[PDB]
């Protein structure tokens, strides 16, 4: 698969479809759907160990609405960007 | 356990075989099990072809639900949770000249395949390009001939520019042999060579062009190329075999191509159209 | 003891607090001691109140206090409704209550629920109703109301209540509180049609009409004047609550018309009254003139009007108090005349009340108003109350007509004038008679020849009153009633122009007076009057420099005083955009001398304050950069225009330290050194550059950094001979906030202002780059590196294409230095295929490598060739050969060929380390 | 409605492989990603249409990503994103 | 949603379409009845077949010589020479062969080189199934849809209980599962009737003789426990749901998963393919 050719668990297939739903343009750059799944899993990713950080601030090893909340609330700079 | 075998008297061994010949009459029971079933199945899809049709004729435009067909809809709805079909105030004011500038539902059919988990994997944009012009896609038990079961897909030539060909369809064949198990087991598939308009809008390929002063023969030629490339359109020109390259380099290629090719046939014709509508909608997931 | 007084001795709040966070048995200790306080209600008031206070606060939030919890509230039902408890101990227990049945018993808590239910039934007990109130204000819900069978119930004691006259008129007071709650609730169900709480309501509204209508036959004699004015207060708001929000079907005609006459009768009892009685007068009086517009539908007689109006005189009249107020500050009078006051008073009701008659009914209230002001003349003391009646009914906005209206309009119009002459009038009565001329003669424009003389008579006659008479509340008024005379006609017309503009004059003079001591709210005002005054002003021939700087100046002054009004301010934009709408060449060079000194002062001023942001300076910037552009200014603007401004501009950008100032100035002063003439700027070049120094430099944001770019290049573009010494200065202070600005934007205008002196001159600009240095480096390592870095995102073809040539020219020039320079772009991705987070990331990084400057400019030029998009044959200088025989990709594209002719000696070696990709796009771009 | 599952806990796991994650912060998260593919693509395209090119390529999402994420998240999403299509490449 | 979004023709004809996917959903009912007629007709063919290879498994039939000469044709083409016979094999002489009526073991034979059902032979369960003559397979034809499985023990002969014949019943729920299969439903089945308590093979024994401490009585103990065996797939998970059974309904759900697998396995490959799981070839 293209997520497994680049490495990515997320789908690049759902990206790439969802960007040609949204006709963002006439052509999307084969590299480009890759690129925006690497950059969405990349914040997949900073958000998921701040939710551990989370759990962890709550003594548990499960993630929950609350302990992501908490974990946006620990990133300043993520705060601000998912607000 | 093989000193085990060779304990067992002859007479064991001579009811064993007994027995083994009743497991083979027992697989001919099987084949005739499968004929009947093929058969009714054959005409229960007859019995299907009224309402394929009719869903088919609301999807493109073609017909508009009438009241009764709606409220056994509503009242379908109010059952389990559809409540998303119950039509609001701010609709009913909308009249049928701004909503009919729009005739069927758009990408009914594609949505409905990209929804399928192991077909939609195959479908790349430039497959999806056609996919926009399906209208239709029909099931055809091949009674006569070789046993399998055809697929087809229904274009427009005035609208595609792809190709001229209306209908495009894949096959499916079957052993003249049941399987182990007792079900039916596959035999090589074929597909049908799309009539494309022009290479550059054909999906199944990549070509380049160039032209040189070519000092090395002394001619001023025009060359072209054509590199088959991946897409869903793979899914029709199967693979087919030649003997010597067929045992070393084909070996693999059955043991790989076929298998999805067959995985992607059978999904399609048990799931997907079956459950169209709930597929479109996901529901069927 | 010692676990009250602790918690209630800073020992107290400590001990509060900490009993609060406990949710501990300690909490269950305290909460003990404070319970039997609370239980012993012989004594310890106050620190029952505060143990009230602390369980109310305790109950919204670890429970152990369960068990001292249930205790305290099966006392605190006791508590609340024992009457002969304390007052606020009551009051207490009541909301402790509502918020114990909010968290703990959202559906009703069994035992206080019945009891106070039981109570209120039979004993009647008032602290029980108004929990009760309070209860269905906090705690029910519609569905609970409807389905869970308490609105039944409580509507059922309700009625009981109203039904048994035995119940002293205080529990009628409740029972109808309650039954306002009980219709809040109700009517919340707007969606009508559900068969249990359809037929709910269409019973519960007609027992409570009938009651209702049996209640007001009732009469108390004088038992209690107060509770009598209380209790018809409720009922006509029951009434008017019910004729609004439900449907006309359940609130019938016939109903309407008793009610009706009912409520006439009531009008007449409750103004007879008075024989803060007045506050509850006027209370009630508000709730039966709400009512009376709800029902304005239906028919009057003519002693149903004398009667209504007779008691609105009386009711409307001005209270002593308001009469005083306004006296005293004639800002208050500016606040509520305008509307722009919040209070709700029964003169604003009588207002409703007039403005929604029919056509009717309005033309007969015309005439019986007509009727009683025509001898109403000489008693003064209810003339002001009948000339608002009047100025109400002419406020309708509808036909007023009637066969006898002439002559009842000419009696009226005559008593104006009367009003208007008499020396002895009383202020107010002038100051009503002044706002209410417009008025009249607005709603009979029509039906009343000779109109213009009459209105050029009016308005002179109220100009030369509001003049003579230094009483500023009459000052204010007759601003208003040319404001409303402007909307009413156009004056210029009506008045000529000649006694247009004195008018202007004099509205004017009103305004410098009255200005001095105006309330925000006058000043808002005041701005309006002004910018009707600036719309008179003639464009023609006629215009006189006097009245115009007269404006200019008024509208600063006024301003001035609250620069932060920002109604103001964008009222002062209206009106100054207004003045500078007009054109006429001549006057256009005395305006430099009129208006621009005045946005001087302006600017001195916030000088004190260092240009701090306030919305009256950006003003006067925006317009200063409006007037540039509006003047003629197709040649260079005249040399006063920067003498006044340059040097205000320039202190402005040296020490505002403010994003907005500093941008707007910034664009003002670029357009100024644009258009004005070099010769005379030349001198003064210098100036610019300290400005440019300041800007450029940290101290300020980037936001005014990034907009530095298009300045220097309006420099440049004028002073192209002049500029060469101080490029050096514009280069470093350029190429030093480059390096240490990271914002995309700044940095890539930043980058187009190095671009712009490479192009101005590529040698020059390399050898300033070279000997500059920053940390000690090279500014060329730094420089060119991070503008690689940043061309990578650079955006626009316009920035594009000045990056190609400003890098097409760098490759030419072939120096050493630009040679040995390397970049640090030329990725390869970590190892593993892990997502790298940030903390992740201060540890395993990604790799980049390195190559010379040419090498990654070819690189870079190819991949964008890529994008923009035998042939495989190596040696691509003789593919030139071959292939040789204004857009971003022509363009480029022509560099590449002319590179390939000139730069062989160091292209063909940079392209023996190209790769095959790239040399495939290079071929194909070739074509 | 929108489904990572499956790849948000092979990327938990990667990242905490004791650590789990219940489906409603799941959806949450889902949210979240589908916000920044509509900023990201959507600022993408306005670049796409600014130029001539008319084309949404690698570089208008790196564009995008630095207009949108905050220096360390734009640098490092930037870094991920440049290592992912370099390996893609391959 | 969007799709909901759009205007009311979108709608409408969507309700058009589940109003056709409900009068499909009523085709595929009949559709599944005729499918369980036609299955009924053949499963009445296949019960010959499995009959007679029981006879034969239990010694009460021969085979015939055309049917060995039709099993060795059918051995030779399979390449499963491990049953060809041999000059050595033919040495033994009658009175040899016919000590044995039946096929030792060979049910439980079958059974254990079976993927999933030999894990839940024990040993004793190994010799209860020596007594395991024919397992038989049937349809539900009222009610709810579904197949019974039963058992042929020689009970004259067995030592451990009197049950001549134990059946599973497997139910189905009332509609059309989604797919167009059906789900499972709760099973039950029946409780062996063991003679005594040592040879219950679902229970391990304790024997007490003891005289009180307490009362000074003189009593004899007979002590049951319930273990695990091959018969546990009898006594099978009481019901799908009901309110005393839930913290039971647990190991209910793991067991009728198990339960359900095992006899999808039998149904599907031992019944219809005992020969060559009991011979490994099926392997």
């Amino acid at each position: 698969s293209r997520s497994a050719k680049a490495g990515l668990t997320f789908p690049v297939g759902r990206v790439h479809r969802l960007l040609r739903r949204g006709n963002y343009a006439q052509r999307i750059g084969s590299g480009a759907p890759v690129y925006l799944t690497a950059v969405l899993e990349y914040l997949a990713a900073e958000i998921l160990e701040l939710a551990g950080n989370a759990a962890r601030d709550n003594k548990k090893t499960r993630i929950i609405p609350r302990h992501l909340q908490l974990a946006i609330r620990n990133d300043d700079e993520l705060n601000k960007l998912l607000g | 356990d093989s000193g085990y075998v060779g304990g067992l008297p002859k007479n064991v061994k001579e009811k064993l075989l007994s027995l083994k010949t009743l497991q083979s009459e027992l697989f001919e029971v099987e084949k005739e099990f499968q004929v009947e079933m093929f058969e009714l199945e054959n005409k229960f899809l007859q019995k299907y072809k009224p309402i394929w049709e009719q869903r088919s004729r609301i999807i493109s435009g073609q017909e508009q639900p009438k009241p009764e067909q709606i409220a056994k809809g509503q009242e379908i709805v109010e059952s389990l949770n559809e409540t998303e079909l119950l039509v609001d105030e701010e609709e009913k004011a909308q009249n049928d000249s701004e909503e009919e500038q729009v005739k069927g539902i758009p990408s009914f059919w594609l949505t409905a395949l990209e929804n399928l988990p192991i077909v939609c994997d195959t479908i790349t944009d430039r497959d999806a390009e056609v996919l926009e012009y399906l209208q239709d896609i029909g099931l055809e038990y091949l009674t006569d001939g070789r046993p399998g079961f055809k697929l087809l897909f229904r274009f427009d030539s005035s609208a595609n520019p792809f190709f001229t060909n209306d209908i495009l369809c894949k096959t499916y064949f079957y052993q003249k042999e049941l399987g182990y198990s007792g079900d039916f087991i596959y035999d090589h598939a074929e597909g049908c060579e799309i009539s494309w308009k022009d290479n550059a809008h054909n999906v199944t390929v990549d070509l380049e062009m160039r032209k040189q002063r070519n000092k090395t023969t002394k001619q001023v030629r025009t060359i072209e190329k054509i590199t088959p490339i991946e897409s869903f359109f793979n899914f029709f020109d199967p693979p087919k075999i030649q003997n010597e390259d067929q045992d070393e380099e084909l070996e693999e290629d059955l043991e790989e191509r076929l298998a999805l090719d067959y995985s992607i046939g059978e999904q399609l014709k048990d799931k997907l159209i079956p459950r169209a509508v709930d597929w479109f909608t996901g529901a069927a997931l | 003891n010692e676990l009250i007084i602790g918690a209630q001795s800073h020992t107290r709040e400590v001990a509060e607090t900490q009993l609060l966070q406990w949710c501990d048995s300690d909490a269950s200790q305290v909460f003990k001691a404070l319970a039997n306080v609370a239980l012993q209600h012989e004594a310890s008031l106050e620190s029952r109140q505060f143990a009230l206070l602390s369980l109310r606060k305790l109950i919204t939030m670890s429970n152990v206090e369960i068990d001292v919890k249930d205790f305290i509230r099966e006392v605190l039902l006791k508590l609340c409704l024992n009457d002969n408890e304390n007052t606020k101990i009551k009051n207490g227990a009541s909301y402790c209550i509502v918020q114990i049945s909010a968290v703990d018993f959202p559906d009703q808590w069994p035992q206080l629920l019945t009891v106070i239910y039981d109570a209120i039934s039979h004993q009647h007990s008032l602290n029980a109703m108004s929990l009760l109130n309070e209860i269905y204000d906090d705690v029910v819900s519609e569905e609970m109301f409807f389905e869970g069978g308490i609105g039944l119930a409580t509507m059922e004691i309700v009625f009981k209540v109203l039904n048994t006259e035995t119940s002293t008129l205080i529990a009628k007071i409740a029972a109808l509180k309650l039954l306002k709650a009980c219709l809040l609730q109700m009517s919340s169900h707007n969606e009508y049609d559900e068969a249990s709480r359809k037929s709910f309501v269409s019973q519960c509204l007609a027992t409570s009409l009938q009651i209702l209508g049996q209640l007001l036959t009732l009469n108390f004699g004088n038992v209690d004047v107060i509770s009598q004015l209380k209790f018809k207060s409720i009922i006509y708001e029951n009434l008017v609550f019910i004729k609004n929000d439900f449907s006309r079907k359940h609130f019938s005609s016939e109903l309407q018309k008793q009610f009706k006459i009912m409520a006439i009768q009531d009008l007449e009892n409750v103004t007879h009254i008075n024989a803060p009685l007045l506050e509850t007068v006027h209370d009630c009086s508000i709730y039966i003139v709400e009512f009376l517009t709800s029902v304005c539908t239906l028919q009057f007689s003519v002693e149903e009007m004398n009667k209504i109006i007779t008691s609105l005189t009386i009711l409307c009249q001005l209270s002593s108090e308001t009469r005083e107020i306004w006296t005293s500050d004639f800002n208050t009078f500016v606040s509520k005349e305008t509307g722009l006051a919040a209070s709700y008073n029964v003169r604003d009701q009588a207002n409703e009340f007039f403005t929604s008659l029919p056509n009717p009914q309005l033309s007969l209230i015309f005439k019986v108003v007509s009727n009683d002001i025509e001898h109403s003349t000489c008693n003064y003391s209810t003339l002001e109350s009948l000339l608002y009646l009047l100025q109400c009914i002419l406020l309708n906005d509808d036909e007023i007509t009637g066969e006898n209206i002439d002559q009842s309009l000419q009696i009226l119009i005559k008593t104006l004038e009367n009003i208007l002459v008499s020396q002895e009038i009383p202020e107010l009565i002038l100051a009503r008679a002044i706002l209410t001329i417009p008025r009249v003669l607005d709603k009979f424009i029509d039906a009343l020849p000779d109109i213009k003389p009459l209105t050029s008579a009016f308005l002179a006659k109220s100009l030369n009153l509001a003049l003579k008479s230094d009483k500023e509340l009459i000052k204010s008024a007759t601003l208003i009633a040319f404001t409303y005379y402007c909307y009413f006609a156009e004056l210029d017309s009506v008045l000529g122009p000649e006694v247009c503009s004195e008018t202007q004059e004099k509205v004017i003079r009103i305004i410098n007076q009255v200005s001095s001591d105006a309330e925000e709210d006058t000043n808002g005002a005041l701005m309006e009057v002004l910018s009707q005054v600036i719309s008179y002003n003639p464009k023609e021939p006629h215009s006189r420099k006097e009245i115009l700087q007269a404006e200019f100046h008024l509208v600063f002054t006024i301003s001035s005083e609250d620069p932060a009004n920002v109604q103001v301010v964008v009222q002062s934009q209206e009106c100054l955009e207004k003045l500078l709408d007009n054109i006429n060449m001549d006057n256009y060079k005395n305006y430099i001398e009129l208006c621009l000194p005045s946005f001087i002062n302006v600017l001195d001023s916030n000088n004190a304050n260092n240009y701090r942001y306030s919305p009256l300076l950006s003003l006067v910037l925006e317009f200063i950069t409006v007037f540039l552009k509006k003047k003629p200014n197709d040649g260079f603007l005249p040399d006063e225009i920067n003498q006044y401004l340059f040097e205000p501009l320039a202190k402005v950008l040296a020490f505002s330290t403010e994003d907005e100032t500093l941008q707007l100035a910034t664009e003002a002063f670029s357009y100024l050194i644009f258009n004005t003439d070099t010769r005379a700027m030349e001198p003064r070049l210098m100036d610019i550059m300290k400005v440019l120094e300041r800007l450029l430099s940290l101290e300020v944001s980037d936001s005014a950094a990034m907009n530095v770019g298009p300045l220097v290049v309006a420099i440049f573009t004028r002073f192209s001979k002049e500029i060469q010494p101080l490029i050096g200065r514009i280069l470093e202070a350029v190429v030093v906030r480059l390096i240490k600005t990271q914002n995309i934007s700044t940095e890539q205008n930043l980058l187009s202002v190095l671009c712009f002196l490479t192009c101005n001159d590529p040698k020059q600009t390399v050898d300033f780059l070279s000997s500059f240095q920053i940390d000690n480096t090279d500014a060329l390592t730094l420089v060119m590196r991070k503008w690689i870095e940043a061309f990578e995102v650079i955006r626009g073809e316009k920035r594009i294409k000045e990056n190609i040539v400003a890098l097409s020219n760098l490759f030419f020039l072939n120096d050493k230095r630009l040679q040995k320079v390397v970049v640090n772009g030329n990725l390869i991705p970590y190892e593993g295929d892990l997502i790298i987070t940030r903390s992740m990331a201060k540890k395993m990084p990604d790799r980049y490598v390195q190559v010379p400057l040419y090498t990654k400019i070819i690189k870079l030029f190819v991949s964008e060739l890529s994008f923009q998009s035998v042939d495989d044959v190596l040696d691509y200088d003789k593919l030139k050969e071959y292939i040789d025989d204004e857009s971003v990709v022509q363009l480029l594209v022509r560099f590449f060929k002319e590179v390939a002719s000139k730069d062989v000696s160091g292209f063909h070696c940079i392209y023996e380390t190209l790769s095959d990709s790239e040399r495939k796009v290079l071929s194909e771009a070739l074509l | 409605k929108e489904t990572y599952s499956s790849y948000i806990y092979k990327v938990l796991k990667q990242t905490h492989p004791d650590t789990g994650i219940s489906q409603k912060s799941m959806s949450i998260l889902n949210s979240f990603v589908n916000d920044i593919f509509e900023r990201i693509a959507t600022e993408a395209s306005k670049l796409a249409a600014y130029n001539k090119k008319s084309t949404i390529s690698a570089r208008e999402i790196q564009t995008a990503v630095r207009l949108i994420l905050p220096g360390e998240l734009a640098k490092h999403a930037v870094s991920e994103g440049t290592r992912a299509v370099t390996k893609y490449s391959s």
